[PDB]
This record gives C-alpha cells, structure tokens and sequence, in this order.
C-alpha cells in the first residue's frame, strides 16, 4: 500500500498550507473557498484511501470550483503569463499552497498507476490548482487596491481613509511607478497627522522616487516644517542626493525657509556639498535673493 | 447531485460491454418507432431483457440477469419468423428504411455479442448472456427482411 | 487535392477520442433536427464546444480547448432541467423518436467520456474536455427524459 | 548511499520549519521544546550519516518528547479527530512542520529499507511528529483563549485588559459563538475606549452577527453618538440590512436619535428604504411617537 500512502501525507501536508494561507488571507470569499477545499480534501484522502467505498469526490464538489474559478476570473479580467510569484503575504501563501497542490496531482498520477483511483481524484485535485491560482491573483488585486487608495488618501488628506486602509492591510511602503510612496505624498502636501501614521506603521523613511527625492526633499522643499523635524527626530538622511544632487539644505535654502534650513543644519547638512551644478547651499541662497539664510551657512563654519 | 450523474472513465471488458448493451438498447427505442405494432412490443421486451443483461453484467454476476425462459422466447421468435423468410440468397442491408434500422442494430448487437463474449473468457459470468445476444443478432436479420417481403408485397398490390 | 483530403490510419488514444467525438458531434447534429428551437439551439453550442475539445485533444494540448465558462454553462443547463424532470425511478430508453435520438447521442457522449479519460490517464491533457462530456451525457439524458415529459403532458 | 541522502535534506528541511513556528508560536513552553527538537534533529541527522558511529538517538531523547507529550495532552483533554488545520499562526506553522516531520518518517521509512538506521531515529520521529500535533492543539487552545478574555473585557469596559489582549495576539477580529465580535460589544456596551484600539487593530467594522447587525446598527440602537461618529468614520454601512432589513437610520430613527438621524442622512442614509414590515423611517418615526424625526425625513 506503498503509494496511496504518499499521497495521504500530501492531502494532508497540501490542508497544512491551505490552513496557513487561510488564516492569512484577510477576504471572506477566499477563506470561504479554502475552508470547504479543506473539509473536501478529507473526502479526496477518504477517497483514494477507500478506493471508492466510503466518502467519494463527487462532480458537484468539483462544479463549485469551477463555479468560483469563472466569477474570479472575470473580476481579474486578463492573467499575464510568465507572472513571478509571491505578491503579497495573503497572496504568497496561496502560491505556496498552490505549488504543493500541484506536487499532489504529481503524486496522483503516480499512485494511479498502481491503484485504481476514482478519475474526478484527479479531476477536483487539477482543479484545486487552478482555483488556488485565482486566489492569489484576487489577493494581489485587492492588494493593489487598497495601496492605490493609500496614495490617494494621503494625497488628499484624508486621515481616516488612511487610517482604515492601513488597518486593513494597504501597504504602508506601497510605491507607485513614479516611486512616490504614502510618506512622500503626505510630506509633499503637508498633512502631517498622514506622516506620522506611516512612519507609525513602517515607512521607509528615505525612500527615492524616480526623481532621487526622500520625504524630507519633498518636506523642506515645500515648507512643511513640522514635517522636516519629525522626519530627521525618526532619522531621515539629512544629506540625501537627488538626481540633481541636491540636499534638503540645497531645497530649504532655494525657497527662503530660514526655519527649516535651521533646523535642517541643526541634524547635520552639509553647506558644502554641491550639486550636479558646482552651486552649494550658499550658492542657491544668494542665487534666490534669499539673504538671511546665506549667512547662517556662511557663519556656519 | 444533478451537475454529477454516472460518470464512468475506465476501459476494462466489463464496461465495454455495457456500454455496447446502452447502445444496442438505445438503438432500438429509436428502430420501434418504425415497426408496426407487433414489432414495438417486441422490441420493447427485447429492451427489458437488455437491462436484465446489464444488471448482471454491471453487478459483476452479482445480480441476477437474463433467465432460460427469455432465451426459449427468442428462439421461438425465430423459428416463427424463418419459415416467413423463404430463403434469400443475398439481400443488400437497407431493403426499406425500417430495415435500415434493424440491420443497424444487428450490427450492433453482433459487436455487443462480441464484447461480452470477451467477458465471459475474462470472467466466467454471463454464458446466458452471450447466447441471448447471438440470438437475437438472428432475430434482428429475420425481422429485416420480413419488413422487405411485406412492404414489397404491399407495394405489388398497388400496382 | 480532391482525390486524397484526410486520411487516418493509426489506433493510438488520440485518434481514438477524436473519432468517437466527430460520431458524437455526427449524431448531435442528426438529433438537432428533431427538437424544438430552444434545445436545437443547446445542441449546437455544444457542437462547437466538441470541436473545440478536437482542436485540443488533437493538438495534443499545444490549441486551446474548451473554456471554463462552456463547463459553467452546462452545468445551468442541467440545473434549469433537473428542476423540471419530476425523479422518474426508471424509463426505458426511447420513449418517443426524439427522445431515442438523444439517447443515442447520450450513449455516444459517455463512450467518448471514457476515451478521453483514456487520453487524460496517457497525456494530462484534457481535464476540462473530460468534465464537459460528463456533464454533457448527464445533459443529453435530461433532455430525452424532458421530452418523454412533454409528449406525455400534450397526451394528458 | 544514494537514500541517506533524501533523509538529511529533509532533517534539514523540518528544521526550517521547526524553527520557523518556534519564531512565531509566542508561548516559553512550546518553543522550550522547539528548540531541543532542533538540537535533536541535529542529532537524528548524524545518526543516520554515521550509521551508529557518531552522536545517536537515545532513548531519553524519546522519553523527553513524550514526557511532554503527556503533560500537553492533560490540559486539552479530549482531542477531536478530523479536525481541519490552521487555526491560528502559531497553530498553523506547526501544522505544516508536522506534516513535513510526517513525510521524513516517510523518508525514514523508505532509508531504512536501504540501510541500517537506529530504530531510536524512527521513533524520535515517530514521538516528533505527535508532540507537534500537541504543539497546534495547545496554539489554539490558547489562542481561543485570549479571545474568550478579548470578548469578555470589551463587554466590561476593561480599557487596560485589551491593551494587554491586543498586544498579546487577541484576535481583534474574533467572532464568539453568536458571531458577535469585540467591535459589537464595544459600541453596544458604549466604551469608546475600546473601540478606538479595536479598530486600530484592523477590526471588521461592518461584521454581521446571527440577527446581521453591524457595529453601526449596535451603536445607533443604544445611543451612542461618539461611537456612530467613528463607526461612520471608517466607511461603516449607513443602510446597512440586518435579518430584519433595518438599516441603521430606521434603528436610529426607531429609538429617538434626531442627531444620528441627521448625521447618518449626511453620510447618505435612507429615508425611504423599508425593512421586512414595510415601514420606512418615516412611519417607525410616527410609530414610536418621535415627531421631530419624521419631519426631517419629510422634507428630505
Ligand atoms: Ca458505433
């Protein structure tokens, strides 16, 4: 009874994983789907096990998965082939468990050439892999979701639309193409009740956009103070280099913020780093006709 | 339960066999419809008979199938119906449409014969079987070619 | 060109499967010729669909096959008829003409089940083509029985 | 020598997984003998490399893992069979090292066909594969634990003991046999407190229970104004269905709310909508003599 029973320690290894990512999938229809493929995975073991004569898988349990792999399909629209696994969290687990699903059918169609199995074994066990495929491309999707609302929320200040999203799994490092996170826009617009609750719940906070630019860039350029002292208090690079290759000391010291180019010193700026332009931080004071905060990096040696 | 049915994905003598004895029956509720009235009841019980063979067939011996008295009313069948048949030394299958029918059902219930004979040999289960269905091969040849001689013979009247 | 057109001379679980379903999708389209326009209409998206399942059995998997939304849909099918036949224990098969032709067509689509299953055990391929032609004999017996239904209401 | 092989690259690979749910079980105990099962499997690997040679498996490597085994199977008592696995985390992680632990038996199984290996090795991962069991059972069992004691402070007010709960891995989100969750409890109750930490947590702010209300429905039917406030704050469903069909501007308008009424119809409440007796918010406002309320609905 050699090879019926490897395939029993994979339904039950392949339930372990199913088990894992339904605890981890934050959807109610996706733990719905998992939690009847586990009670339907002691009817697939009772089935090989018996060889047909307890509990058998019937064509209704395999009619649902197909039923719940159709309305998937349909919210995920178009599947890119040749995608790499491991999206998200809730998403990865369900890849894992897929690629143990499909180790089972391996291991079905080994067994079913020294015992007869029922065909809808192989049949439920083929379709469990197509189903738990879906389940990871809809936990990206939503995934994908809520990281666009995060951005957008911290676009338009919205400080309880940020606090519901990431209360619900969006993620705090969520970076758009332009490599602008939730942090870079809150810093940019200037709500810094936004600011906090990321950095709260992790937000790299030196993370370079296209442009080079970190949230502090972005803080003391557009003279949000209030950001500039809570970003450098959390370690913020206080000397980071855009593609320009200018500092936020370069940035504060362009626009005529005195109170943040103070503050800016104070974490350690450089007043003679240059830019891509040979121009320091004096340079694009005097450049501006910003006077008053040449001479604080002027008296700064 | 409804999406399910009977499904049935393996190859071995004993589904073969059945599912050549489906055929055969199905192919005579489709040929009934064509006799007259005495054939319809006829083929009707030959229909019954079938299932009885199934039964046994799909029971693996299990369950009892044809009886000795099925296989007497075959033969009586036959022997009734030979003396109509004055000897043809060959026909072309098709004589009539309704013959059509009958001769496709022959032929199918020759490949049945053959079929279940496989699973006499394999399993020892079903010599009444095998001997109604090479029966009834005969039978359905002689009914052939008695709806050639009447529909012929009615066809001479018209003219 | 005319003179040699297609011609099959080997026994192999392809051919095979391939075979009984251009019978079966041969005697769908003899039996679409005996039932009302809702049914006519039935009989021939499920042709398409065999051709379908052809085109992948005989590309060996390399062509798509049948979707999961044709499985779907005759799966609503036999839900929307299984509602209507009232569980009959036992009727013998043709209990009128057309009734006899989809049981003809209902025994040729569980033949071509088994030979696909025979394709599936020997390649992978054709795990959605199998249950579609589960599906499918069920289909085919429910609307035999939906007709013996019908002529026998007209008769009362 | 070709079997012996597979055996240490699953010794190996259990022990990735063994302490991967080390890292994550939180309880002393169990990774107590997490981490000896590692050490062990150390030992069990070189037991199998050096035929005997080497370190070995003693019996008292086995006597520990059932030792153990008989203290964990006291406080769970009687164990169910054909339960379905990953409860929790903690839980789930050592679900999945049990069935690799279960497939290295296999492994075992198979090796020992082909070489001499110590029967000590199979038994020790014999023993290895059931304390794992005990290790998930006592994972739920404690972390159904919390739950109980999540769901009974939200109910007393206990500001302090979900603090503790909630930083201890209560699930925020944990439905009691009624599906009532801490949430529900905490606007029907009326603690504010509570509800500010719960959803922090990630609560499920529309959770339907048995009858289908929502905390929003339980915070409207017992008067609570701050917490319709949050509730609606947080994308709560405004018309909302329970079994009933209420929506919570009829609960609200039902008991005399006239600034639940307005704040609910200013998130887009329903004046017309009906429940199951066909009485709109303006006739359960006339039904229970509220007039205020009605004219508000009115003139909507
Ligand atoms: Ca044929």
């Amino acid at each position: 009874d050699s090879p019926v029973v490897e395939v029993q320690g994979t339904i039950d290894e392949l339930n372990s994983f199913i088990g894992y990512a339904l605890v981890l999938s934050r959807w109610d229809d996706i733990r719905n789907d998992l939690f009847r493929i586990q009670n339907d995975l002691f009817v697939l073991g009772e089935d090989v096990s018996t060889g047909g004569k307890g509990r058998t898988v019937t064509m209704d349990m395999i009619i649902y998965l197909i039923k719940r792999s159709v309305e998937m399909k349909a919210e995920i629209g178009k599947i890119e082939l040749f995608v790499v696994p491991g999206g998200s969290v809730e998403s990865a687990s369900l890849h894992m468990a897929r690629a143990v699903s499909r180790r089972l059918e391996r291991r079905i169609k080994a067994a079913s050439e020294l015992t007869e199995i029922n065909a809808n074994v192989l049949l439920y066990a083929n379709m469990l892999s197509n189903i738990l495929f879906m389940h990871a491309l809809i936990s990206n999707k939503r995934k994908e979701e809520l990281d666009k609302k995060l951005l957008e929320a911290a676009r338009a200040g919205q400080d309880d639309e940020v606090a519901a999203l990431l209360a619900k799994g969006a993620d705090v490092n969520a970076s758009d193409y332009k490599g602008t996170t939730p942090l870079h826009v809150a810093a940019w617009n200037g709500h810094l009740e936004i600011v906090d609750v990321l950095l709260a719940r992790g937000a790299d906070i030196n993370a370079s956009d296209s442009y080079g630019d970190t949230p502090l860039h972005l803080a003391a350029n557009y003279g949000h103070l209030e950001i500039v002292d809570l970003l450098l208090r959390w370690g913020a690079d206080v000397n980071a280099s855009d593609s320009s290759g200018k500092t936020p000391l370069h940035l504060a010291a362009q626009d005529g913020h005195l109170e943040i180019v103070d503050v800016l010193l104070a974490h350690g700026a450089d007043v003679n780093a240059q830019d891509k332009f040979g121009k320091t931080p004096f340079d694009l004071a005097i450049d501006n006709g910003n006077e008053d905060i040449a001479e604080v990096l002027q008296k700064a040696a | 339960r409804l999406f399910g049915g009977e499904e049935v994905w393996k190859d071995d003598p004993i589904i073969e066999a059945n599912g050549t004895l489906d055929e055969l029956t199905s192919f005579i509720g489709e040929a009934k419809h064509y006799v007259d009235e005495e054939m319809k009841g006829i083929l009707e019980e030959i229909q019954n008979d079938i299932y009885k063979i199934m039964g046994e067939i799909g029971s693996k011996g299990k369950i009892e199938g044809i009886s000795e008295e099925r296989i007497k009313w075959l033969a009586g069948l036959i022997e009734r119906y030979s003396e109509m048949v004055n000897k043809l030394s060959f026909v072309l299958p098709g004589g009539t449409l309704e013959s059509a029918k009958l001769d496709v059902c022959r032929t199918i219930a020759r490949r049945a014969e053959r079929k279940v004979a496989t699973v006499l040999r394999e399993f020892g289960i079903g010599t009444l079987a095998a001997i109604y269905l090479a029966l009834l091969s005969r039978l359905l040849f002689l009914l052939a070619r008695v709806i050639e001689i009447e529909k012929n013979k009615l066809k001479e009247v018209r003219s």
